[PDB]
């Protein structure tokens, strides 16, 4: 229930990796979706792969 | 954008894929447009050549 924005973490220089091919990034805003389930959390540097 | 039939392209243009301009041969969404494949004996179907 709301408008959800990706330009602005899309195009911010304050991150150091972004990876998913399950949509190209550029075309996420204009796709409309049910619900967002944020994982956010804390991992070691070289374990991301 | 999309190319027409049997326009064939051979640039490798380094291709930008955010706000910033692309310089340099590589840069923060700047990528090589060509990728290469994955062709072994040890492969199966679905990605053999």
């Amino acid at each position: 229930n709301c408008v959800a924005d990706y330009s602005v973490l899309y195009n911010s220089a304050s991150f150091s990796t972004f990876k998913c091919y399950g949509v190209s990034p550029t075309k996420l805003n204009d796709l409309c979706f049910t619900n967002v389930y944020a994982d956010s959390f804390v991992i070691r540097g070289d374990e991301v792969r | 954008s999309n190319l027409k039939p049997f326009e064939r392209d051979i640039s490798t243009e380094i291709y930008q894929a955010g706000s910033t301009p692309c310089n340099g041969v590589e840069g923060f969404n700047c990528y090589f447009p060509l990728q290469s494949y994955g062709f072994q004996p040890t492969y199966g179907v679905g990605y053999q050549p």
